[PDB]
């Protein structure tokens, strides 16, 4: 199936930026979705995840509420709003389809191609 | 009166008619008890409320 | 949190050679382990899930095993198309985490 | 809405548009509801399943046996029927896969799932009962098959009953639906030489006691 | 055999299955040594198989 990311680009320190992922080929509303970040230094880490119904979220403690994850099921679109950007937030961000509506029993997932966010 | 959280309806299939009828028996029995007691309780209390007031006037 | 340790950080072998890498959990994670293949310029592809269950479309030369804290990944006899960074990821509980990855070069 | 519980749980093609809530206080079906068991057959202990699902504190659907990677020796794409159409196409239940012989054989099937995460898992499957011996040859090849399913609590061998039955939704055969619950720490296994419809999706849950099902056109 | 109930009332249909004491009775009565019985409707579907035993 297909996941297409957009947004990203250059943001100054502080500020904010909205990232998004458009989904097709599957019922968006049937699966949990998540964001993963790939830094040039730290290979891979999770940023956030949201349940299929939008009822439950989890964030990395490297974020602690600095970023917000949300969904629009009608438009099959996943969003990540990042605020107060720092140097450590420079990374390629990726969206993924989670194999479960509830996080806990998902086993495998996959990513679309990501977008680069540079903080400078 | 203190009702517990409940669920009254029950579903039975094609070959469970005796149970469905048992469930009906239970609902009907409870209905007759509550209806009868509720009617008498109200009538009895009303008789006394009115006499109570008459007593106070005297 | 359960942080995975992956080793070696880099491996190099000639085509036809047998290649394996290892990964450890800090805690017993039963078999809740995914292996990914990241080719340069691409999002990582899942190759193996539940420690040893090969994913659809993945060549039969790829395999794996392990449980608890000690896991392994193999690509059997190495083909030139297999240059990638391979990653160890677990989903035992939250947060999900990744190891550092093993870069596999071919020559 | 228009679906009944069997439709929603099995994945009737017309129940796909329904949203999924992580918890339910009660279940509402309209009196006009008539979508489920689109391939004619019995749903075993249907009333008991309906009662168990009336109130759930936590619910999630996950793919238990992935469609594209779990059955390399079986055909997972030809499993469609005119009895469960989707936008005019032959189709099938979204949560089930009707496996058929690959090429000219149906190698013995063997699968398991270990429920080590802590919630109970509802697993559904079904059994195909072809109208005739020609269908058994068309779909499975093995002429005399069996299906075996079990857990630490559930154990049952099934055997297909081939017969010409009255035609319902254009089918002369039947497909029965069965289900069990896998308690945490246990595993469920499936074994078959044919006629098994396997789950691809399963539901993890934590149940509440004391609710029920309302049949009504009253709006939510 | 079949019967179509197109008249409007429900019809109660009864039948039964013979379970012979021995294989000699199966030969005396039916000849076919390994038999089955199948009955069904849009709602009912059941295959039966005789259980021969000395009771
Ligand atoms: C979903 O339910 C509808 C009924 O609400 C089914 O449509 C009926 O199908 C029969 C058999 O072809 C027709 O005789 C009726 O006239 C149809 N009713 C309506 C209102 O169109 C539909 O087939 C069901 N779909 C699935 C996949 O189960």
């Amino acid at each position: 199936v297909q996941l297409l990311e957009s947004g990203g680009g250059l943001v100054q320190p502080g500020g904010s930026l909205s990232l998004s992922c458009a989904a097709s080929g599957f019922t968006f509303s049937s699966f949990a979705m998540s964001w993963v970040r790939q830094a040039p230094v730290k290979g891979l880490e999770w940023v956030s995840m949201i349940s299929a119904g939008g009822g439950n979220t989890y964030y990395a403690d490297s974020v602690k509420g600095r970023f917000t994850i949300s969904r629009d099921n009608s438009k099959s679109t996943l969003y990540l709003q990042m605020s107060s950007l720092t140097a450590e937030d420079t990374a390629v961000y990726y969206c993924a389809k989670s194999d479960s509506s509830g996080f806990q029993y998902g086993r495998r997932e996959f990513w679309g191609q990501g977008t680069l966010v540079t903080v400078s | 009166m203190n009702t517990q959280f409940t669920a009254v309806g029950k579903e039975f299939n094609h070959l469970e008619k005796r149970i469905e009828n048992l469930n009906k028996k239970v609902d009907d029995g409870f209905l007759d008890i509550w209806t009868y007691n509720a009617e008498l309780l109200v009538l009895l209390e009303n008789e006394r409320t009115l006499d109570y007031h008459d007593s106070n006037v005297k | 949190d359960i942080q995975m340790t992956q080793s070696p950080s880099s491996l190099s072998a000639f085509v036809g050679d047998r290649v394996t890498i290892a990964c450890q959990a800090s805690q017993d994670i039963r078999i809740h382990l995914n292996w990914y293949q990241q080719k340069p310029g691409k999002a990582p592809k899942l190759l193996i899930y539940d420690a040893s269950n090969l994913e659809a479309g993945v060549p039969s030369r790829f395999s794996g095993s392990g449980s608890g804290t000690d896991f392994t990944f193999t690509i059997s006899s190495l083909q030139p198309e297999d240059i990638a960074t391979y990653y160890c990821q677990h989903y035992h509980n939250l947060p999900r985490t990744f190891g550092g990855g093993t870069k596999v070069e071919i020559k | 809405g228009k679906c009944n519980i069997a439709g929603w749980i099995l994945g009737n093609p017309e129940c796909e548009s329904l949203s999924t809530a992580s918890s339910w206080s009660y279940i509402v079906e309209t009196p006009s509801s008539d979508n489920g068991t689109c391939y004619p057959g019995d749903f075993i202990d249907y009333e008991e399943l309906r009662e168990q699902l009336s109130s759930v504190s936590s619910f999630e659907r996950f793919e238990i046996f992935p469609k594209t990677s779990s059955w390399p020796n079986h055909d997972s794409n030809k499993g469609v029927t005119a009895a469960c159409p989707h936008a005019g196409a032959k189709s099938f239940y979204k949560n089930l896969i009707w496996l058929v012989k690959k090429g000219n054989s149906y190698p013995k099937l063997s699968k398991s799932y270990i429920n080590d995460k802590g919630k109970e898992v509802l697993v559904l499957w079904g059994i195909h009962h072809p109208s005739t011996s020609a269908d058994q040859q068309s779909l499975y090849q093995n002429a005399d098959t069996y299906v075996f399913v079990g857990s630490s609590r559930y154990s049952k061998k099934f055997k297909p009953e081939i017969a010409i039955r009255p035609k319902v939704r254009d089918q002369e055969g039947r497909m029965n639906y069965y289900w069990t619950l896998v308690e945490p720490g246990d595993k469920i296994t499936f074994e078959a030489t044919g006629n098994l419809v396997v789950p691809r999706y399963a539901f993890a849950m934590e149940r509440n006691a004391g609710s029920g099902i309302i049949i009504s056109d009253t709006p939510v």
